[PDB]
RNA sequence: GACCUCAAAUCAGGUAGGACUACCCGCUGAACUUAAGCAUAUCAAUAAGCGGAGGAAAAGAAACCAACAGGGAUUGCCUCAGUAGCGGCGAGUGAAGCGGCAAAAGCUCAAAUUUGAAAUCUGGCGUCUUUGGCGUCCGAGUUGUAAUUUGAAGAAGGUAUCU
RNA sequence: GUGUAAAGUUCCUUCGACGAGUCGAGUUGUUUGGGAAUGCAGCUCUAAGUGGGUGGUAAAUUCCAUCUAAAGCUAAAUAUUG
RNA sequence: CCAUCGACCGAUCCUGAUGUGUUCGGAUGGAUUUGAGUAAGAGCAUAGCUGUUGGGACCCGAAAGAUGGUGAACUAUGCCUG
RNA sequence: AAGACCCUGUUGAGCUUGACUCUAGUUUGACAUUGUGAAAAGAC
């Protein structure tokens, strides 16, 4: 049928706390190779690149 | 004019009044000298249902209980009953004059 | 069909109601669309604003009082006191109401100084008008610019003034004067008029 | 999920646990609250006691506007005061100069007297108050004021 | 004006003028078909009180309707189901027999539009109506900024549709607390109150 | 047989009630003799 | 020779019917089913049957809601609320006012003496720059066609002389 | 631009027409959450002019509040197994 | 967290002060009574397994009941013509 | 050939009747359709 559940409520702040927690781990270089990316060449993460 | 509390009569905020100019619409129920008129005539021209002159008479023969009865029963409610009375008094005290 | 403890439940699918199901699939393409047809609706009467300006009322039941939004339309009254003939501020964007009464002063006085602070911002446009006077005019949002303001609930510091009868005893007092006012002036007719 | 059901579990076994002399079938014993006083009285009275019957008098075209009355306690009363004050509200509130709290506005439409004031006189606007809330109150110097 | 004084002796139908007024008129519809053409209003006032003009285009049709209920129509009285729906006798249409008069008028001049009607007579058997009509295509009609709105084919046979006076009356289309149940449509409201609404963050 | 006929059926043939008919009997209660004043052979004059 | 009513014509010019099915406006109208039986009830003011539309329909500018410090045409969503209530008060059933939003838009007749002027309108004929204009002749119409007014008003006489 | 034409505003005076077998009542049937009766319909009775309707418990008496029926048109937000 | 004796709020029964629209008010003190209460809040929201009720409701299964239609080319009976 | 006899089922159906509950029809009364007179008995 139609009326299945397909959409799912997150509360706000719990998404954000995710969010937040993602954000975090972008900078563990252990955590970006482990979810395999080439990033052996880039000295340190955060990676910041000027505005040009 | 309200009392300024939550309780009680006359119970309420108070509030400056201000004056209200009454809407037209609050004029229907007042006759005018047109329908006066033309009523007045057609009155003359009509004459009486069956019913009236059988409610004149009750009241000629001073049955004021028994018209009041009838007039219940043929119009339906006691206030309508009331004001039917009163106009056929007024019928009778029209010819005596 | 009756079983262990459990609350008693009130499901009312005995009808045929699969039949009437409506899922709201359509939610996002509704809101944009939606919001289409307010960009096209603003383009079309620029820089005419979209919406009228409509005036400030109390909310009815005593649950409500204490709040105020927006209404329907100034009144007659209202109007008459800024000098806005009725069929004059339909054609400026402001709202009219024939059905609203004004039997206080305040939410009158609230309503007049809303048409003074709009008819003040208002620039009418004529023959005489140039597209470079038109072009320097955004089209502002009414709503927003003129918004509906809650009236501040009294704080701060005061001095205590203390009667010699409690509240608690006022409302008792008021309760019992209503509860009994039928029935004493009864006793008080038949007395008078008898003695 | 459907892959963490005891569904999946049962696949394989006969009666998909539904036993063999039971035999799960439509609707033995009725359908919703069928026989409430019959067979299953034994039920609603140990659970549901109170169902059957009629108690009190109808009201109708209740309006629950008429009714709403939001009840805030004494021990509770100065969450009501700007919470950037409060602390100074505290210290130098007297009889000459003290804190004003519109619980009206706030949405409420009673104060009653559960909990402890703080030393401090307070002028309290209430709608309605109840017969100690107004006794503490006045008792720490301050003054119920009725609103409507 | 006479409408006036028209409006007002209407109103005495008890009256011997209006009696013997209504007897002998009653007579003379009845002596003709149960639907035939009028040469004019009877009840010029009450006519015009419907929105009837004197022009090119406006006609109006006389019509007799049979009284008393409904007796519902099964075969020796059978109904084939439970005691509560076992009645024949003492049921009642569910419209009026002024919307009965106005749809038959309707079809019998399938080329014009029912603007409304209104009773003129009745005896034991018939109520006697008068049906005012108006002609689409009449160039006196589609020129007329009053009437004009009738063209529009959204008002074909409005009279079956119930959207007259009678019609509106019968659906029970009115304000206030007393017609929460027919105020926007019967059938739509029950409709509306019995629709499952789901949202796609169910809550 | 009984569905034909108000006089059908029976292990025996016989009418079973009366045959004599009310005159206020409704449509398929009318069979026999209806409204009969008398029954039975008639003998004398009349 | 008019009028009223009623006819006829292969009279001049039009119009209706039938189709489609998802939604729409009404009429008519079950039973299976639930009540662990069953008749009120429920299924359901549902299916089947009948009439009538549009791109939406219907509704709609209060003979409203309220009982407040009052709101202010209609419609829809969220909420009110599985509530007030209805119910072999059993099984079951069940709205509305307020409040937040979407969208917002307002109006037309009848009832008035033009009465110093039927000022109104269909049609025919001619003509042109033809979804029509102009001229003209019949007809309709005073048992009332135009202008003027619709209760929020408004009218008839004066008005500041203003827009 | 036939602008002594039309229309708009303020103030004063006198006025101010407003829909009937309808409203309403009884009864019957049906329907509604509408309960001494929610709407609809049949039949009987049948109005008035500050009158009429409504104010969710039947009735009389006294007030109050709120609208203005029995005539009419109208986009949008709403529906959509064609 | 547990057992136990109290205290506070509402219902019920009793008592009945100062006072009064003199019939209201209800101070105060009692009662083997009563509540889904208080006595330094714990809830709201999302998700998962299991259990419950309404739904086709784990799958297949009646004899029946209803609404609207199609058949007298077989056959039953009357009639008309051979 | 999911016994047709028998029993069970809160499963039916054909038929009957002084079963329960109704019903077409029919009959009886009132009111309406429904007006115009006369005589005699009644009541205010
Ligand atoms: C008026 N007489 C009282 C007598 O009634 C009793 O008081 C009870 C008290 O024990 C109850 O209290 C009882 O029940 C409550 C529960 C319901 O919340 C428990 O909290 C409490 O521990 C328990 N003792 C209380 N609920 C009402 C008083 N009248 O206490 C003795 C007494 C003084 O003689
Ligand atoms: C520390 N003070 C405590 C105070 O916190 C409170 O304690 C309650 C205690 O009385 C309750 O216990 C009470 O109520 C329960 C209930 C099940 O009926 C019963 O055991 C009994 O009536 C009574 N002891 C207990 N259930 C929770 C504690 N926080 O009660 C007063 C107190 C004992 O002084
Ligand atoms: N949809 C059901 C149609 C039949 N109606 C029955 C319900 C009617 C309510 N009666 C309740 C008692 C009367 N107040």
């Amino acid at each position: 049928k139609t009326w299945r559940r397909w959409n799912v409520k997150v509360n706000h702040n719990e998404k954000r706390y995710a969010t937040a927690s993602a954000i975090a781990a972008s900078a563990v270089t252990s955590l970006v190779l482990a979810r395999g990316h080439r990033v052996e060449q880039v000295k340190e993460l955060p990676l910041v690149v000027s505005n040009e | 004019a309200k009392s300024g509390i939550a309780a009680g009569v006359n119970k309420g905020r108070k509030t400056t009044a201000k004056e209200v100019a009454p809407k037209i619409s609050y004029r229907k129920g007042a006759s005018s000298q047109r329908t006066v008129f033309v009523r007045s005539i057609v009155k003359e021209v009509a004459g009486l249902a069956p019913y009236e002159r059988r409610l004149i008479e009750l009241i000629r023969n001073a049955g004021e209980k028994r018209a009041k009865k009838l007039a219940k029963k043929r119009l339906g409610t006691h206030k309508r009953a009331l004001r039917k009375v009163e106009e056929m008094t007024q019928v009778i005290a029209e010819s005596r004059r | 069909a009756i079983s262990k403890n459990l609350p008693l439940l009130n499901n009312h699918f005995r009808k045929h109601w699969q039949e009437r199901v409506r899922v709201h699939f359509d939610q996002a393409g509704k809101k944009a669309s939606r919001r289409q047809s307010r960009l096209r609706k603003a383009a079309k009467i620029a820089p005419r604003p979209i919406d009228a300006l409509r005036p400030v009322v109390r909310a009815p039941t005593v649950k409500y009082n204490r709040k105020v939004r927006a209404g329907r339309g100034f009144t007659l009254a209202e109007l008459k006191a800024v000098g806005i003939a009725p069929k004059y501020a339909r054609t400026i964007g402001i709202s009219v109401d024939h059905r609203r009464q004004n039997k206080s002063q305040e939410t009158f006085d609230a309503n007049v100084a809303r048409l003074q602070e709009y008819k003040s911002k208002l620039v009418i446009f004529d023959k005489k008008t140039k597209a470079s006077e038109v072009a320097s005019f955004e089209q502002v949002d009414v709503s927003a610019t003129f918004p509906v303001e809650q009236p501040a609930p009294e704080s701060g510091l005061r001095a205590v003034e203390v009667p010699e009868q409690t509240a608690y005893r006022t409302l008792r007092l008021a309760r019992n004067e209503k509860k009994y006012k039928g029935i004493r002036e009864k006793r008080a007719k038949e007395k008078a008029e008898a003695e | 999920p459907t892959r963490l059901t005891k569904t999946r579990k049962h696949r394989g076994n006969v009666s998909a646990g539904k036993g063999r002399i039971g035999k799960h079938r439509k609707h033995p014993g009725g359908r919703g609250k069928a026989g409430g006083q019959h067979h299953h009285r034994t039920n609603l009275d140990k659970y549901h006691p109170g169902y059957f019957g009629k108690v009190g008098m109808r009201y109708f075209h209740k309006q629950q506007n008429h009714f709403w009355r939001p009840e805030i306690n004494l021990d509770k009363l100065w969450t009501l005061v700007d919470s950037e004050k409060k602390d100074e509200y505290l210290s130098k509130s007297s009889a000459s100069a003290a804190p004003v709290i519109d619980t009206l506005a706030h949405g409420y439409g009673k104060v009653l007297g559960k909990g402890r004031l703080p030393e401090v006189p307070v002028i309290v606007k209430a709608r309605f108050v109840s017969k100690l809330a107004e006794e503490k109150i006045r008792a720490v110097g301050g003054v119920v004021e009725l609103v409507a | 004006g006479a409408y006036k004084y028209l409006e007002e002796l209407q109103r005495k139908k008890q009256s011997d003028v209006m009696r013997f007024l209504y007897r002998v008129r009653c007579w003379e519809y009845r002596q003709k078909n149960v639907i035939h053409r009028a040469s004019r209003p009877s009840r010029p006032d009450k006519a015009r009180r419907l929105g009837y003009k004197a022009k090119q285009g406006f006609v109006i049709y006389r019509i007799r309707v049979r009284r008393g209920g409904r007796k519902r129509p099964v075969p020796k009285g059978a109904t084939y189901g439970k005691p509560t729906n076992q009645g024949v006798n003492q049921l009642k249409y569910q419209k009026s027999l002024r919307s009965t008069a106005e749809e038959r008028v309707g079809r019998r001049a399938s080329n014009l539009r029912v603007l409304n009607s209104y009773w003129v007579n009745q005896d034991s058997t018939y109520k006697y109506f008068e049906v005012i009509l108006v002609d689409p295509s009449h160039k006196a009609i589609r020129r007329d900024a009053r009437y004009n709105w009738i063209v529009n084919p959204v008002h074909k046979h409005r009279e079956a549709r119930g959207l007259t006076s009678a019609g509106k009356k019968s659906r029970g289309i009115n304000k206030g607390h007393l017609f929460n149940k027919t105020k926007a449509g019967r059938r739509h409201t029950w409709k509306k109150h019995n629709t499952l609404s789901l949202w796609r963050y169910r809550s | 047989n009984p569905v034909d006929h108000p006089h059908g059926g029976g292990n025996h043939q016989h009418i079973g009630k009366a045959s004599t008919i009310s005159r206020g009997a409704v449509s398929g209660q009318k069979a026999g003799l209806i409204a009969a004043r008398r029954t039975g052979l008639l003998r004398g004059t009349q």
